């Protein structure tokens, strides 16, 4: 696309030749493929190989500053959050940049603003918060038409995180006053409320009883649900900007706003470093089979790492600075967004 | 002043005595060096000094006791001022790792001082330790450049205490409010004031500031000076001030170029405003038909705006009697048409 | 095949005798160690017609890469291609294996992949590459942590030699001076690769450029991140 | 009877060919293990995908035959599908004057 010359099609060349033709006076870009038969990538001489290769296939111009984003692989749809409103894309036509939306989702309230976004895993829900709003809304995917089906209250409060478990029906989310708030979707009603820390928590990941969450004051604490106990702190040393779980083994992956990523386990308090950039991490994602995780910062770069000792297969960069990152559930897509736009690279191995 | 050893001994007892009160000092041009040496020593533990501004022709032995007073884990002077300080790179590391280790002051004033660009790098990477609460800085005429400008926005990002920051005499017009713009959209920066002055601004800035400022942001307060906007400057400017989300308080506009046919764009602006407190006007050729609409529309308007400033190429008494309609028509106005301690720089 | 060290020993006895007529061996994932390493040691001498030997996924240590290097080092032997990979090696198995390229005149292959080499083994090994007297053909080198001053002796080395024509230097952390230093390597018509393993996207434009101006000399030059490009068909396809 | 079985067809679709082949192997050995219920190794053997599913279905029943594909499915170190497949049965196993004169104009 931007990084190539020019982009071109196979009929659009005979398009363009037929245009010139009326008015009188590799090479080609491939579209994206769905069928595990189509692919065939020739074996190594479901799969936890580690990617090698990349390649842009997509341009979405969303209008507005890009704050987050969500990649589904079952259905084919991209969605894109801005201040102001969601706006849904797919991916089946053949077209280098599209400027025309599946759907979009304005949000209209007098000082009303957007700032997370979260897909469920099965595809058939979708969270939206922001400031000043009246409730955290969750959206129809499965049915007929898009709609609002639930509402999930806070009153004067400005969530900046969002995260739900779908297997014990929960929802959480994050808000400026250093309060999470538990929901069970089938009443919409508050269960349990976490609070004690001013700063806030910009991060928080769940996986079974525990939630991991982290801030600038340079902690990472880990609740249960379970008791009221108090959070185990693990101290380090600069402020942290984005966490993620790995599904499979006992890890938690973060990003520490000084361009250094660490692991940390569950069971123990053991420490190693992964990587070193010279940036700021803004987001880190992991890969769903574990084998490997995508890196954002603030210095134009996006990076795929290696799990087992860290060292990075390779990375793209970019114009500029890159803010979110999201992986397909079938391994094969990655969608990051800067300014803007937002960009769809495939993967292949 | 140039001192002696047996003055500048009995003078830093009395200094470091437990019967001195001082709580502002000013030490610029004392000769020789191991006098201003040992002055500075006198300071290490103070329980009353809570301002120091530093000054001298030679440095090559003020870091040191500089260093030697920020690390002191007593030390408790808030505000820290050094001016025209020669320095090398080793130093600002040193001074950087000091400001690492203080936890007192929260206002910091470097001007005129030979900073690179790495010497603002190592200050930034400084900043973005989590354990900073440096709330106000300046970097006047520090030669920076736009890829400073770029770590300063990673540092805007990251920071979690700075507030006010100055940026005046620098040549980092158009990348850096690109980067700074970067920096800025983020929907959780703290920055509240900022200054920007013989910066190069130009309308491609100017329309960056009003892609800032029609979303909800953080900076109440902009300075723009020596900077023409005029045209397309002013109408981006404009545009933006009419919209009713604008929480900006203060403007302030000097040596703009502001031509009539931009001014009664700006007076609809000002008619349509409800949230601005402050405006400044300055060099601008707005004598004829700029100043004339303007006091019509002021005298037929009724906005929030305080103190309002400009300046006439020739009046009459017409205008005088509008000057008067003003006053009556509104009584809350208070308007001039006559620089350190100027406004923004007393609040930083 | 969990063969293990007596496995390996038994089949170390029979190929003991002159009359065996393989010329083609491996062994991935045998469950080998530094005493099954020290069996083909002592069997690889006076042995002339194997020729393609490969131990890779071993934890064949330091020692026993001493041991066959220490073999491999008399003219007599008749090796040209051993690559093992993931075998756990440092600095100082590149310094004797340094010594065995610049000395040996059989070899032409080598294969040194997932292994943390470092910059050091790395300096050793553009040590051995600088004499004219080496003949090796392709040089396989992947995850092996370089950096920019390591970087900096290979393009000097390469800048030096004349032999070797395949390369590979992917999942690498390279500065962009150190690629600057490199491309001015490539560049000079001394060094002849035809076959170099690098993906062109991975890094800024001003180095993009670098690339395809060294590209568009030498039209000959090929630079494909996936090896194994136009390499010989008889290596893959024997194996399957 | 159908809508049930519907769903576990579309899951064992993702499984390879080779998964396949494990899928039916670690199947015919369950079978072997248990008693109570019996299914003959040549009829697994013939059987693909959809035959699969529904011969499944026929012998152990809905619930039960899920339950078996989502246990084998954890063996085989799979644990996404077997998300997925727990989700899809929890979806598709039941459980157990002036205006009539305008319009008149208008007409």
């Amino acid at each position: 696309l931007f990084w190539d010359k020019e982009p071109w099609f196979w009929h659009d060349t005979l398009t363009e030749q037929l245009w010139r033709i009326f008015a009188g006076v590799s090479r080609f870009l491939q579209s994206i493929s769905w069928d595990p038969e189509d692919f065939e990538d020739a074996w190594k001489r479901k799969r936890l190989a580690v990617p090698c290769k990349l390649e842009k296939m997509r341009i979405l111009a969303h209008g507005e500053l890009v704050l987050a984003t969500a990649i589904s692989s079952f259905t084919r749809h991209v969605f894109t959050c801005g201040r102001r409103g969601i706006k849904v894309w797919s991916l089946t036509g053949q077209v280098a940049e599209d400027r025309f939306p599946e759907s979009h989702l304005p949000i209209q309230t007098p000082g009303a603003f957007l700032r997370t976004c979260l897909l469920s895993s099965n595809s058939r829900s979708l969270l939206t918060g922001g400031y000043n709003l009246a409730s955290v809304s969750v959206w129809d995917l499965a049915a007929p038409s898009l709609h609002v089906k639930e509402q999930l209250p806070c009153a004067g409060l400005n969530c900046q995180a969002l995260d739900a478990n779908l297997d014990a029906n929960l929802a959480f989310a994050s808000f400026t006053s250093g309060v999470v708030r538990i929901w069970d979707l089938r009443d919409q009603s508050v269960v349990r409320d976490l609070k004690g820390y001013p700063d806030g928590v910009k991060s928080i990941v769940v996986k079974g009883y525990n939630i991991w969450t982290g801030g600038p004051d340079a902690c990472l604490r880990c609740w249960d649900q379970r008791t009221i106990m108090k959070p185990l702190e693990y101290q380090f040393k600069s402020q942290i900007m984005s966490l993620s779980h790995s599904p499979q083994e006992d890890w938690v992956l973060l990003g520490m706003a000084n361009g250094q990523q660490w692991l940390q386990s569950t069971s123990g308090s053991q420490r190693h470093m992964v990587g070193q950039k010279d940036s700021v991490i803004l987001s880190v994602k992991f890969s769903p089979f574990g084998q490997w995780w995508a890196s954002v910062g603030m210095d134009d770069f996006l990076g795929v790492y290696s799990m087992p000792a860290g060292t990075k297969v390779f990375e793209v960069p970019e114009m500029s600075p890159v803010t979110c990152c999201d992986v397909s559930s079938n391994n094969r897509l990655v969608v990051t967004g800067s300014g803007e736009h937002a960009s769809v690279y495939q993967i292949t191995y | 002043s140039f001192l002696s050893a047996s003055l500048v001994r009995i003078l830093c007892e009395q200094i470091a005595s437990d019967t001195c009160h001082l709580q502002r000092v000013v030490f610029k041009n004392i000769s020789p060096a191991d006098a201003h040496r040992n002055l500075c020593l006198a300071l290490r533990g103070h329980k009353t000094v809570t301002y120091l501004t530093l000054q001298g022709n030679d440095q090559d032995d003020m870091f040191p006791a500089l260093c030697e007073v920020l690390r002191h884990p007593e030390c408790n002077l808030r505000y820290l001022g050094l001016v025209s300080c020669s320095a090398t790179t080793q130093q600002w590391a040193d001074l950087s790792l000091a400001l690492e280790v203080n936890q007192s002051l929260t206002c910091v004033n470097l001007s005129d001082n030979e900073l690179l660009d790495e010497g603002a790098k190592l200050l930034y990477t400084t900043l973005r330790h989590p354990k900073c609460f440096l709330q106000r800085l300046s970097l006047e005429n520090c030669h920076l450049t736009e890829a400073n400008c770029k770590d300063l926005a990673a540092v805007l990002v990251v920071s979690r205490e700075l507030t006010h920051l100055c940026l005046a005499k620098n040549p980092i017009g158009n990348t850096g409010v690109k980067f700074l713009c970067e920096g800025l959209r983020y929907p959780e920066c703290k920055l509240q004031t900022l200054v920007l002055w013989n910066c190069d601004i130009t309308s491609d800035g100017c329309c960056d500031l009003t892609k800032l400022l029609q979303e909800k942001s953080s900076l109440l307060c902009l300075d723009l000076g020596l900077n023409h906007i005029g045209v397309k400057g002013m109408k981006f400017l404009c545009e933006a001030l009419r919209k009713p989300l604008c929480n900006l308080r203060c403007l302030w506009l000097w040596g703009c170029s502001i031509p009539p046919f931009s001014c009664e764009d700006l007076c609809s602006a000002l008619s349509c405003n409800q949230s601005l407190v402050t405006l400044d006007l300055g060099q601008n050729p707005l004598g004829s038909s700029g100043v004339k609409m303007l006091f019509e529309t002021l005298t037929c308007s009724s906005g929030t705006l305080r103190t309002l400033r400009l300046k006439i190429d020739d009046f009459n008494d017409e205008l005088n009697k509008l000057l008067e309609e003003i006053e009556e028509k509104n009584p809350q106005l208070i308007i001039d048409t006559e620089e350190r301690p100027s406004s923004h720089d007393f609040m930083i | 095949n969990s063969l293990g060290n007596e496995g390996v020993n038994l089949l170390c006895r029979s190929m003991r005798l002159p009359h065996c007529s393989l010329q083609r061996l491996m062994l991935n994932q045998c469950h080998l160690d530094t005493a099954g390493c020290g069996f083909l040691a002592l069997a690889l001498m006076g042995n002339s017609w194997l020729t393609h030997l490969s131990l890779s996924m071993n934890p064949v240590e330091d020692n026993g890469v001493k041991l066959l290097c220490e073999v491999m080092r008399e003219p007599s032997c008749h090796l040209q291609d051993l690559e093992l990979v993931k075998c756990h090696l440092t600095a100082a198995c590149c310094e004797s294996l340094s010594c065995v390229i610049s000395r040996s005149r059989h070899l032409k292959s080598l294969d040194l992949t997932d292994n943390a080499l470092g910059d050091g083994g790395v300096a050793a090994l553009c040590e051995g590459l600088k004499q004219k007297n080496s003949v090796l053909a392709r040089l396989g080198l992947k995850a092996c942590g370089l950096t920019s001053d390591c970087c900096e002796a290979l393009s000097l080395a390469l800048s030096c030699n004349r032999h070797l024509t395949s390369l590979n230097l992917v999942q690498n952390n390279f500065s962009p001076k150190g690629m600057m230093k490199l491309c001015s390597a490539f560049a000079c018509p001394t060094s002849n690769l035809q076959i170099i393993g690098l993906w062109k996207w991975q890094y800024p434009v001003q180095i993009r450029k670098l690339l395809e101006e060294v590209q568009l000399l030498k039209p000959r030059v090929v630079i494909d991140g996936s090896w194994h490009s136009f390499d010989e068909d008889d290596r893959y396809w024997w194996k399957n | 009877l159908t809508f049930s079985s519907y769903g576990l067809q579309w899951c064992l679709y993702e499984l390879d060919k080779e998964e396949f082949q494990t899928f039916k192997e670690l199947l015919k050995k369950k079978s072997s293990e248990s008693t109570t219920c019996s299914i003959p190794q040549f009829e697994i053997e013939n059987a693909n995908v959809e035959c699969l599913a529904l011969l499944l279905h026929e012998y152990y029943g809905a619930s039960l035959a899920w339950a078996t594909s989502i246990s084998i499915f954890e063996n085989m170190n799979l644990r996404t599908l077997s998300e997925k497949a727990r989700d899809d049965m929890k979806r598709h196993s039941p459980e157990d004057g002036d205006t009539w004169d305008y319009k008149s104009h208008v007409m």
